RNA sequence: AUCGAGAGG
DNA sequence: GGAGAAGGAGCAGAGC
DNA sequence: GCTCTGCTCCTTCTCCTTCCTCTCGAT
């Protein structure tokens, strides 16, 4: 699991959102139209060193785990990352066109990457970035090391500490279920869903077959990203560019013989009977979401953008939905309804296979992701307020350094891998001391 | 005698590892037992899991 | 039955029975699991739940609810577990664990 | 457990690939009752179309796997039921490695395909201080089987006695 | 070591009064204090040396009392005061019955 | 932490002779001993020995409590023949069997 | 010296804003902490304005007394508005809801039978509860109320005549919705602003005696107009230990932190107002001290904005220092950490009687017993203080007269010392002591026995095998509590019962 | 051996029967920083030291440092750690005599006994000098240990 | 001094 | 988790 | 006859906890 996060997650934090922009094209600037000045800074690749020893005096010195155990040295190596200044300085050419990044381009001042520090990453010992990994057992004696110690673990401040793996439910996975009685809900389909490319999301939507089906179970609504009340299926397929009744029933009912699933399905295009417009759909969603602005268009667009950004957020980038995202919505309506229909029984919510273990990779990738983005973030208004950031960039970077360093190795050296504020989303209890009376224990 | 009846009844529950079943009797017994039945009598639960009415 | 059988053919030099029989540490089914058969293994007031489609484990065809399939264990204690009667064993053991943690939060309360 | 392993995960593009490769139908073409009978194709939760012979994928996609050509941890579930095929690449799946059975040596009934000649030779690799585990991936002879293949599996205790 | 709840319960069911006495306060928390007579509250400003009181506030320079009561009690009391709140001790109950 | 001494289990300490003769009340003719730092390595010869003298009515021996080296001693005798002159006699007797043994095994060894 | 007694009544009440002044000590001026800013000294109005003292100081109100028999004093704190008590915050809310509003009258009265029954209720606490339910309706502050015999003719005693605002709770303030909506149009629909605490305050004065005493209350002891805050108390160090973090730092409790942020707020509103007012921005600073105020009584009323102290973490209000397990009444008052006790792992002694238990000489030597030296008992006393506090039969502190403690590990009068008769000896446990008993957790009498000593080599305690079976107790590593007597009434007592 | 409790052979126990040796380690480092104050390790004295604890320094070497092989038990300290009179407003140093020398060493904690088996002097990665001592002892089978 | 974690009964 | 307390709402009767 | 003045009849929200003991290791 390590070796995959520095081996690929690493670099793949980094990658996604390498760049830093500052397009200060046509602004004002009297003494010209408008003057445009830009200015850009892009990541790149990264390199770890072995685990380094930085001295009061600033020697270093190769880090061995016993050294790093008896001086309370936390096991860290050196990450350093291509970082491009893109320096475009201010053309002050009078005029529409400066209002384009192109001629900007033009003034582009290209300063070389290298080799640039950004902070340090604690090894876990015998990985691929450890000096354990290839020693021999002779040279395991010479580095006074157990030839029998398995490795798995890091070493902070001295102390010996292992990520516990830590249980999760699976993502992006149809959950359907019976609701207690004592709700409005008889079913319900918990739609988990994430896309875990960089940015996450990790959603939920909620599928609900409402009480009984001789009451408002007849019509099924779903509860929609941001929006605050549930809304009709049949409004939402309507909004997806499924109109036509029969093909919005197509997506759903797999079966046209299957008479029973027809009978709960009917009442819901009853109801669409109130929408025929899709621009109408997509308005009732956007204005029931929330506060109605965007009167423009009545959040038409706004509705838009959550139904191809957050609604089924592992499908998207894609206007091929209305075929293909329609379809799984009622894939997933079909297979409520099967619950519903006793032609399938409830899902087995302790099922092992729909669970999953989060490991140092995933751990760390979670930890340093939040982290990486704090260092970007506060360079990114230093960029911006800096009357030329060349002068400024290569200190504030420095000091965001510290930031992830420090932040890094707080998390794994207490535990709470919160913000410092108030255990936000603590984990207090994956990362432990490793237990030290028996081998085995 | 107050405090020694609370102790008297709440020490000897703690044997209670029926829970429900466990115990057998004449009709389908599926009656709320051990510790279960005694949190409902000591709260009052006003919905109980097995109300169970004896007719004769 | 298979108990009873046990038991009536201990004889009276059998160190167990006798600790039974004096009362101090013992009894008749503790005599039956070690000796006769284990018995049928349980699990919320139930025989081994189908947690996969059909079936208790992926060593059994689906749809079987023949004893052994469903957590009733044949061998003694001194005969010892097949694997699947190890693991159904473990099962009933497991909830049992859960309870006794359980009930001492329960009665803490209660007695309290 | 002692032999259970936790998958890292890899990337399911390549397997996406083989699916269209081999006739896996994308959805914006999908035709429900034109073809009621197609398997639908998940890979990680994503539905990414339907298959008309989900028996020969699964004969060509297993293969893959144990080729070595689909990484070894890669999950691949056929409901025959409920007409679905699913394939998983996330990382944190909890897998164990199984023998495979493989009763189309014609010498006899079912039977192993892992052989006495593979242990005589991996227990010679072992004793010289060449086989290891992932030589028996490489040549096909075990699979890692997390807990949502088990669904589809049948597997025997003890092959040297192994009603099924 | 911690005499609880459950320890002080049993003592109570042995009825050993005093035994409870002796281990609440005796054996740990025990502190004179000084009550005004007209207000039961802890404010006498007992000039241990001239043997001077005075309530302040009740001008009480003669009606006061001695309680031995656990420092922990009297913090009680102090916090409860802290949130306006009287606990007014008083030594001779009016409420006969 | 709070071991005792293990010089406590066979040597005598400050005010501890090594007999003491009590009377007993319960039976005449009767007297309790206690052996200090001694166990029944020697006290179940004692016993023994008193037990094949047709005129000791009683012989027994008790260790009250392992973690110390006594021993209790109860002897009664018919009437006449004082319980401590029994015991020294039992001594002696036991005594002469033991020369006895190592003799014979000297010379069973030297052959 | 006063005379000694003991607590028979406890009257609880509420601070009375003159009382609070009345009985402080401090004007309290100062939001700044020790030392007056580098000067090695406290707060001319804060911490030590004759209030507690501090280590080798003494003052407090000139009674010296050290730290020790000195409780110490109260202070207060002028606040420039009415603040409401975020304990009382929903009373007051359900009282406004009964009176008339500006009135000083409740809106039912005697010509009511429904409120007649009300009234005839003796459970006070049931009372105004009844009384409030019924006043939630028709809450109109009619002038002339319709008689029950004749209804043409009618009582004038509604001072307003207007309507009764309703009331919503929103956070620490309550938003007043005046009726009004005439049916015409809906004219003057239900005004809504939130209700000032002054106004509130003024009412409450303006409640006269009779409704005190309908809704509860005592006119002695508790009034409305007390619900609000106008004058805090000040807590002395005693209750807010200063502490002396690592070496010679500070780490004052969290209500020293707090209380000097009130004071800030409080400020803030002095001057603020006082000076260049901003009109209605001062309200700010009137949420400020609310805020503050509220929250040093209780960091908890639902509302997430939950106080937190610079490091990152909850403020420790009152109401957390004493609430539930852990917490003063069930943390310290209900059971507590005692003296003169012992624990240790238990082990099976077939050898002893079934009253008996087998106590480790280490524990035995530690823990001591003040017997009282007798014309009985004197022979045996003065030969374990010649012992000394080495031996298992020996012993330790002896009393004087006087009160003095000797300390025999400091002490070459071993054989010097004469006991003279009425002083104690802190004698070592001796055999046959009786001593209590017990194992945690303690379900039944059985649980607590009381044994008699035998003082035993090596470091477990040693029980007789049928004592075991009460005490539910097992030798895989268990332990027992020891407590151990100190008058002859509680050995008495514990020996027969 | 009436419950769970057991029978032990203590000849067995004499020869060897689970015995087993038990270490503890204890730390301290250096200082923080140098405004007007300092921290260091040296040997106390009565007389000149400030609020020097009630244990021995006796056995300490001229840093306040226990050489291996030294039986150390009890409240006996171990390391020698200084740290200047602090009576004053800002808590650093102040112009003082005997008083001056006021320390904040380390002792065993008061339940250990046993010998020194290792010294350890360095320095963090600030610079600062840092103590660490191992001690050990051996533990022989009581009638209280859990098997 | 709080705070979490690991255990024991 | 399962109370309890506070609030909106939906109809038999009832006076103009 | 028809709105009106009450209900009482519901649904929709806020609140709380075995014992006890040990150690370390962070701020
Ligand atoms: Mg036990
Ligand atoms: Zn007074
Ligand atoms: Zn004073
Ligand atoms: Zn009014």
């Amino acid at each position: 699991s390590f070796n995959q996060f520095v081996d690929y997650t690493l670099q793949d934090i980094i990658c996604e959102d390498s760049t830093l922009i500052l397009e200060q094209l046509a602004q004002h600037t009297t003494e010209s139209d408008n003057i445009s000045r830009k200015y850009e800074i892009s990541f790149g690749k990264i390199y770890v060193t072995k685990p380094m020893v930085n001295e009061s005096d600033g020697v270093t010195h190769a880090l061995y785990p016993q050294e790093a155990r008896l001086r309370n040295l936390t096991y860290s190596s050196g990450l350093f990352v291509d970082v491009k200044k893109r320096t475009y300085e201010a053309i002050d050419v009078p005029g529409r066109e400066l209002k384009y990044e192109l001629i900007a381009e033009e003034s582009e001042d290209d300063s070389e990457s290298g080799k640039v520090f950004i902070g340090r990453l604690p090894i876990m010992l015998r990985s691929k970035n450890c000096y354990l990994s290839e020693a021999t057992e002779s040279d395991l004696y010479k580095l006074k090391e157990c030839p029998f110690d398995m490795g798995g673990y890091f070493i902070i401040n001295g102390s010996e500490k292992v990520l516990i793996a830590q249980e999760r439910s699976a993502g992006n996975i149809v959950q359907v279920f019976k609701k207690a009685a004592p709700s409005p809900i008889s079913h319900v389909a918990e739609i988990r869903s994430a896309l875990e490319k960089g940015s996450r999301f990790i959603s939920t939507l909620q599928v609900k077959l409402y009480g009984r089906e001789g009451s408002s179970a007849r019509t099924i609504k779903a509860t929609l990203p941001y929006i605050k009340q549930d809304i009709p299926i049949v409004i939402i397929f309507r909004a997806l560019g499924i109109i036509p009744d029969g093909e919005i029933l197509e997506h759903i009912c797999y079966d046209v013989n299957d008479w029973q699933m027809l009978e709960m399905l009917k009442p819901c295009v009853e109801d669409g009977f109130v929408i025929q417009d899709r621009e109408t759909a997509l308005d009732f969603i956007g204005r029931r979401g929330t506060a109605l602005g965007i009167k423009k268009e009545k959040r038409i667009q706004y509705a838009k953008d959550i139904l191809q950004k957050e609604f089924l957020p592992h499908i998207t980038q894609l206007e091929g939905f209305e075929s293909r995202k329609a379809f799984f919505l009622g894939y997933m309506i079909n297979r409520l309804l099967l619950c519903a229909l006793d032609r399938k029984d409830q899902d087995d919510r302790d099922h092992f296979g729909k669970k999953r273990l989060d490991l140092a990779g995933p751990l760390l990738a979670q930890l340093f992701k939040t982290l990486f983005k704090k260092l970007t973030k506060d360079i990114f208004r230093y960029m911006q307020r800096t009357v030329e950031e060349a002068h400024d960039f290569n200190m504030k970077l420095a000091i965001n350094a510290k930031t992830i360093t420090s932040g890094l190795k707080y998390a794994l050296a207490t535990g709470n891998w919160g913000e410092q504020k108030k255990a936000m989303s603590s984990r207090a209890g994956v990362s432990q001391v490793l237990n030290r009376y028996t081998y085995s224990s | 005698v107050g405090v020694l009846a609370a102790q008297s009844i709440g020490e000897p529950a703690t044997q209670m590892t029926l829970n429900t079943f466990h115990f057998a009797g004449v009709a389908s017994k599926k009656v709320t037992s051990g510790v279960p039945r005694l949190k409902e009598i000591l709260n009052v639960a006003k919905n109980m899991k097995t109300p169970s009415l004896t007719v004769y | 039955k298979a108990g009873r059988l046990a038991e009536v053919n201990l004889k009276d030099l059998n160190n167990v029975k006798q600790m039974v029989m004096a009362g101090s540490k013992g009894s008749f089914i503790n005599i039956a699991q070690m000796s006769a058969c284990v018995g049928q293994q349980s699990v919320e007031g139930k025989r081994i739940a189908f947690g996969f489609v059909d079936r208790t484990l992926p060593h059994f065809s689906k749809d079987d609810y023949s004893p052994e399939s469903k957590g009733f264990v044949e061998n003694s204690y001194l005969r010892g577990l097949t694997p699947q009667e190890f693991f159904f064993h473990a099962m009933g053991g497991r909830e049992g664990l859960i309870d006794t943690a359980v009930k001492t939060a329960e009665t803490g309360y209660i007695q309290r | 457990s002692l032999m259970s392993c936790i998958s890292v995960g890899t990337d399911p593009m390549p397997i996406i690939t083989f699916l269209s490769e081999w006739g896996m139908e994308p959805l914006e073409d999908y035709v429900p009752h034109q073809s009621p009978d197609a398997t639908r194709v998940f890979v990680n939760g994503v539905w990414h179309g339907v298959h008309r012979n989900p028996a020969r994928l699964m004969e060509t996609l297993r293969t893959l796997r144990r080729k070595g050509d689909i990484n070894p941890e890669v999950s691949m579930i056929r409901d025959i039921r409920e007409k679905e095929l699913k394939i998983f690449t996330d990382a944190g799946r909890v897998y164990r490695p199984l023998f495979i059975v493989e009763d189309d040596e014609s010498l006899g009934h079912k039977e192993l395909k892992v052989r006495k000649g593979h242990i005589a030779k991996l227990m010679a690799t072992e004793y010289q201080d060449e086989y290891t585990w992932s030589s028996l991936l490489n040549e096909g002879l075990v699979e890692y089987i997390d807990a949502e293949e088990e669904e589809s599996i049948l597997i025997a205790m003890q092959p040297e006695d192994l009603h099924a | 070591l911690r005499f609880g709840e459950m320890e002080r319960d049993c003592m109570i069911a042995h009825g050993a009064a005093s035994f409870l006495k002796e281990r609440l306060m005796e054996a740990s928390d025990a502190f004179r204090v000084h009550i005004c007579g007209i207000c039961g509250l802890m404010t006498v400003i007992a000039k241990l040396n001239h043997n001077q009181f005075e309530c302040k506030g009740c001008d009480n320079k003669i009606d006061i009392y001695q309680i031995h009561i656990p420092y922990a009690a009297k913090l009680l009391f102090q916090e409860l005061m802290a949130m306006n709140i009287t606990p007014r001790l008083y030594t001779d109950r009016s409420r006969d019955f | 932490m709070n071991a005792p001494d293990r010089f406590e289990l066979f040597l005598l300490g400050e005010g501890e002779s090594k007999l003491k003769i009590d009377p007993d009340t319960k039976a005449p003719n009767a007297v309790v001993i206690t052996f200090e730092k001694e166990d029944h390595t020697l006290g179940n010869l004692i016993r023994a020995e008193l037990l094949n003298d047709r005129k000791v009515l009683f012989a027994a021996y008790k260790v009250e409590h392992p973690f110390f080296a006594r021993f209790k001693l109860r002897i009664q005798t018919t009437e006449g023949y004082d319980p401590k002159d029994a015991l020294k006699n039992a001594c002696n007797s036991i005594i002469n069997k033991l020369g006895a043994l190592k003799t014979n095994f000297e010379t069973e060894w030297n052959l | 010296s006063a005379p000694l007694r003991t607590v028979k009544e406890v009257q609880f009440g509420l601070f009375s804003p003159e009382e609070v002044r009345a009985i402080s000590v401090a004007k309290i001026r100062f939001p700044e902490t020790m030392d007056e800013t580098q000067t090695r000294a406290k707060i001319g109005g804060l911490n030590d304005p004759r209030l507690g003292s501090i280590d080798r100081n003494l003052k407090c109100q000139t009674c010296q007394e050290g730290m020790n028999e000195c409780p110490g004093h109260f202070g207060h704190i002028d606040l420039a508005k009415p603040v409401f008590h975020v304990g009382f915050i929903a009373k007051i809310k359900k009282v406004c809801e009964c009176v008339c509003m500006h009135c000083g009258k409740l809106l039912l009265d005697e010509h009511n039978e429904l409120m007649r029954q009300a009234l005839a209720i003796k459970d006070s606490k049931k009372r105004f509860a009844a009384i409030w339910t019924l006043c939630k309706t028709k809450m109109v502050c009619e002038t002339d109320v319709p008689s029950e015999d004749d209804p043409t003719q009618l009582v004038s005693r509604g001072g307003c005549g207007n309507t009764q605002p309703t009331i919503r709770k929103d956070g620490l303030k309550l938003v007043g919705s005046w009726k009004k909506d005439r049916a015409t149009g809906d004219a003057d629909e239900p005004e809504l602003r939130v209700l000032s605490t002054e106004e509130i305050l003024n009412i409450f004065k303006h409640i006269s005696v009779k409704d005190f005493t309908s809704l509860g209350f005592n006119e002695v002891f508790s009034r409305p107009e007390w619900m609000i805050l106008t004058c805090l108390p000040v807590p002395p160090p005693p209750v807010r230990p200063s502490i002396s973090f690592n070496e010679s730092q500070r780490g004052e409790d969290d209500l020293t932190f707090k209380l000097a942020d009130i004071l800030k707020a409080n400020i803030s509103l002095e001057t603020l107002e006082h000076n260049g007012a901003p009109h209605h921005a001062i309200e700010e600073a009137e949420s400020l001290l609310q805020f503050h105020v509220a929250t040093y009584m209780d960091n908890d009323i639902a509302g997430q904005p939950q106080a937190l102290q610079k490091s990152g973490r909850p403020v420790k209000s009152i109401r957390a220092r004493l609430k539930g397990k852990e917490g003063r009444i069930r943390g310290n008052l209900m059971g507590k950490r005692v003296d003169f006790s012992a624990r240790t792992v238990i082990s099976g002694d077939p050898n002893l009687e079934l009253d008996q238990v087998g106590v480790p000489k280490s524990i035995a030597k530690t823990l001591t017993y003040p017997e009282v030296v007798t014309p009985y008992n004197i022979d045996r006393l003065t030969q374990l203080v010649r012992n000394g506090p080495n031996e298992h039969p020996g012993a330790k502190y002896v009393i004087r007269d006087s009160g003095d403690r000797i300390d025999l590990r400091y002490s070459k009068r071993a054989g010097d010392i004469q006991l003279q008769y009425g002083w104690k000896v802190e004698r070592h446990i001796m055999d046959n002591d009786p001593v209590l008993f017990n194992r945690q957790p303690s379900l039944h009498k059985m649980s607590m026995m009381a044994h008699r000593v035998k003082v035993i080599p090596y470091s477990t305690f040693r029980l007789n095998l049928s004592v075991t079976s009460p005490y539910n107790a097992d030798f895989d590593g268990d332990e027992m509590n020891l407590h151990v007597p100190q008058s002859e009434e509680t050995r008495a007592e514990l020996s027969q019962l | 051996n009436q419950e769970d409790s057991m029978i032990m052979n203590q000849s067995s126990i004499d020869r060897g029967l689970f015995r087993s040796l038990f270490f503890r380690s204890y730390m301290d480092q250096e200082k923080k920083y140098g405004m007007s104050i300092t921290e260091t390790f040296e040997k106390p004295q009565r007389t000149n030291t400030l609020r020097m604890k009630h244990g021995t320094y006796d056995k300490l070497d001229d840093d306040g440092l226990i050489a291996p092989g030294v039986r150390v038990s009890g409240e006996d300290v171990i390391i020698g750690k200084t740290t200047p009179i602090s009576p004053d407003e800002e808590e650093l140093g102040q112009r003082t005599a005997y008083h001056s020398k006021r320390d904040a060493s380390t002792p065993l904690r008061s339940t250990e006994n046993g010998i020194v088996d290792q010294v350890l002097v360095t320095t963090n990665q600030d610079g600062l000098k840092f103590v660490k001592v191992r001690v050990r002892t051996t533990k022989i089978p009581q009638i209280g240990d859990k098997f």
